[PDB]
RNA sequence: CCGUGAGGGAAAGGUGAAAAGAACCCCGGGAGGGGAGUGAAAUAGAGCCUGAAACCGUGGGCUUACAAGCAGUCACGGCCC
RNA sequence: CGAAUGCCGGCAUGAGUAACGAUAAAGAGGGUGAGAAUCCCUCUCGCCGUAAGCCCAAGGGUUCCUACGCAAUGGUCGUCA
RNA sequence: ACCCGGUGGAUGGGCCGGGGGUGUAAGCGCCGCGAGGCGUUGAGCCGACCGGUCCCAAUCGUCCGAGGUCU
């Protein structure tokens, strides 16, 4: 077994896997589009969406609970004042994932793309 | 008429390549071309290179109407290996042999009938 | 090199008789919507393949 | 021998004459008899049933809407009952009065490749003292030059679970004919949502 | 090359008569091929005379998925030449 | 010459199998390039910090610096060394 | 492998509701010299469980597949 459990283990342990996401996030919300392994992305969605949804509701407490994952004032700023808006009338899926048709060579990893919808 | 294009001494192990040289035997050079481009195997690359080369020979030297030829024959042959040394535990030492291939890809002209 | 070991040199027969499986399969390809180029399904093809969210095109 | 099909809602203790506890809610939805396999055209007696209605058309061709009851054919007509002959139309649920006894047959939980000692409760090894990478092995498996083989049924690790399993003489606590619901006594196999079937107890009857 | 040292101690010869050692064009980042050209000969093309056997292939003929095997042999039978 | 756990060389089998050498850890953007998980740059993350940092001695002997380069060497890749 | 989906669709992700687990977040106000305490407040946060919802993704397509020997 290891049935109804949900949540990829990415050949990484706690602190790594976590600090990993926080780095995918920071990237994704700075460049709007990132390219990674299909799986590393299929997870990124929820971690970010949350960050973004916490932005809409965007008050002080939200500014902070969000900061906990980005640590960076700027950007955290650019997210609440220029990203959050674009989605105020959108409920759900503030993030997209599109698979690429080519695989990293001398490794062969299936790739994907990740951009903030809209 | 037909046109071959043999890539000699390609540093890579046969059994590894024969794999793909088998994915394109007897096919539309258009078909092949495609398959290779999208095949997760180091071999793909090398076969392509050759394939695309006989394609050229077909056109340029034997007049063959590109868009009308297939892979009449293909097949990779074993070339002299590279005996390197792999040190083992307890002063053992082994001979790892880096093999090498001779990839042949000859072309033929499809029906036209 | 140790405890369990191969009792007999496998016959050329049985050798290839086991590799009867290693046979590699051909990729799964389909024609791109726009460009008359061939490409594997459900993928933002290598030639502007897709609509809406940027299709990482060749423009 | 009363048949019937049903998923398996969930579990929960109840209360009766003090002495609380302990049932497995399972719904024996309307089961439209879609065939009645005769001992003449078939050799034995039974009743194809069909469950979950559904299928706004994923239903290829074969379908078999033949019997004027194939109401948009159910997802799992799967299984007949055997030596059962209803009121020639849809099995109620009220086929069951409380206090009766039943038998549930279900697809057990899938435990994939299971080590010995779950699959068979083998004693395992000694966590300390000697030990050495055999903390969970099957130990020995045979004798020396005679027999020189291993018993046809020798227990070992492998796929374990996700097999048709049946638990008997389960007491029928209750039944809500309104919601097709049916309550029993915990012991019923499979996961939630998985399909199960309910016969009358083979105990005697 | 091995050994601190005394000392141990290998493997490795051959294009052609003459380099005439392959201009130039094509594929290729190269390597490598394909044409062209030299030559009596190019599977004499320089990891070069002859190039055997193990071993790895590609193609064709016969054959094989209810069959018990020191693998042959002796009979009949098909199929291919 | 068919046998000497014979000698020398070559090629098989196990096998695409065990491995790929500390569980300190990675992610992304932009370059260059025929070709980038592996090279340069930038941001983020992690590790050492009585060293996983500095200065000497021994030993090593061009490994230093720079330009041009990847056949081989690098346990993958390599435009890097 | 098996099973269920693939937009004429609730399959997964987000989101919302509910369970559930923590034990009453931050900010502000008041009391205390201060550590603190009180209120706002059972708050805040909240994986997996039960549901709802097309906001993101299952787009578009391709290849196989019988036409039944003889009394
Ligand atoms: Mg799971
Ligand atoms: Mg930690
Ligand atoms: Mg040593
Ligand atoms: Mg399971
Ligand atoms: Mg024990
Ligand atoms: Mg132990
Ligand atoms: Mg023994
Ligand atoms: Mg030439
Ligand atoms: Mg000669
Ligand atoms: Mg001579
Ligand atoms: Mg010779
Ligand atoms: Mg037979
Ligand atoms: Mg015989
Ligand atoms: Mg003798
Ligand atoms: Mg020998
Ligand atoms: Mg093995
Ligand atoms: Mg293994
Ligand atoms: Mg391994
Ligand atoms: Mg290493
Ligand atoms: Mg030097
Ligand atoms: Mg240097
Ligand atoms: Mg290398
Ligand atoms: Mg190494
Ligand atoms: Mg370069
Ligand atoms: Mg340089
Ligand atoms: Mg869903
Ligand atoms: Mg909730
Ligand atoms: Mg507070
Ligand atoms: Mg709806």
């Amino acid at each position: 077994m290891r049935h109804l459990k949900s949540g990829r283990k990415l050949n990484r342990h706690s602190s790594h896997r976590l600090a990993l996401y926080r780095n995918q996030a920071k990237s994704l919300l700075t460049h709007g589009r990132i390219t990674t392994t299909v799986p590393k992305a299929k997870e990124l969605r929820g971690f970010v969406d949350h960050l973004i949804h916490l932005a809409k509701r965007g008050d002080l407490h939200a500014r902070r609970l969000v900061l906990r994952d980005l640590q960076d004032v700027k950007l955290v700023r650019k997210l609440f004042d220029e990203i959050a808006p674009r989605y105020r009338d959108r409920q759900g899926g503030y993030t997209r994932v599109l698979k690429l048709a080519e695989r990293r060579r001398g490794d062969g990893a299936p790739l994907a793309l990740v951009e903030l919808v809209e | 008429m037909e046109a071959k294009a043999i890539a000699r001494y390609v540093r890579i192990s046969p059994r590894k390549v024969r794999l793909v040289v088998d994915l394109i035997r007897g096919k539309s050079l258009e078909e092949a071309r495609n398959i290779l481009r999208y095949t997760n195997k180091r071999g793909a690359y090398f076969v392509a290179k050759v394939l695309e080369s006989a394609a050229a020979n077909a056109v340029n030297n034997h007049d063959m109407l590109e868009d009308r030829l297939y892979v009449k024959a293909a097949y990779v042959d074993e070339g002299p290996a590279l005996k390197r040394v792999l040190p083992r535990a307890r002063g053992r030492a082994d001979i790892i042999k880096k093999r090498t291939s001779h990839i042949t890809v000859i072309l033929g002209e499809k029906h036209g009938k | 090199a140790k405890h369990p070991v191969p009792k007999k040199k496998t016959s050329k027969a049985r050798r290839d008789a086991r590799r009867s499986h290693h046979a590699l399969t051909p990729p799964t390809l389909v024609p791109c919507p726009e460009c008359k180029a061939m490409k594997p399904p459900h993928t933002v093809c290598p030639e502007c393949g897709y609509y809406a969210g940027r299709k990482v095109l060749e423009v | 021998m009363k048949g019937i099909l049903g998923v398996k809602v969930g579990m929960t203790r109840i209360f009766r004459d003090d002495r609380a506890v302990p049932v497995t809610v399972i719904l024996a939805g309307p089961c439209p008899v879609v065939q009645r396999r005769t001992p003449e055209k078939d050799g034995y007696t039974a009743v194809q049933l069909g469950f979950l209605p559904q299928n706004p058309k994923r239903v290829n061709r074969p379908l078999k809407g033949h019997f004027a009851k194939a109401g948009v054919e159910p997802v799992r007509i799967l299984r007949e009952i055997r030596d059962f002959n209803p009121e020639g139309d849809t099995v109620t649920v009220e086929i069951f009065k409380p206090g009766e006894r039943v038998d549930v047959t279900g697809t057990s939980k899938g435990r994939g490749f299971a080590g010995v000692m779950k699959r068979w409760n083998f004693a395992g090894g000694p966590d300390s003292h000697g030990a050495h990478k055999i903390h969970r092995h099957p130990g020995s498996i045979g004798n020396r030059k005679t027999p020189g083989r291993v018993y046809k049924g020798k227990k070992m690790a492998g796929h374990y679970g996700a097999e048709r399993v049946t638990v008997m003489n389960l007491e029928v606590v209750d039944v809500i004919p309104e919601e097709n619901l049916l309550l029993v006594k915990g012991a019923v196999p499979g996961p939630n949502g998985g399909l199960v079937i309910v016969r009358e107890t083979k105990k005697a009857a």
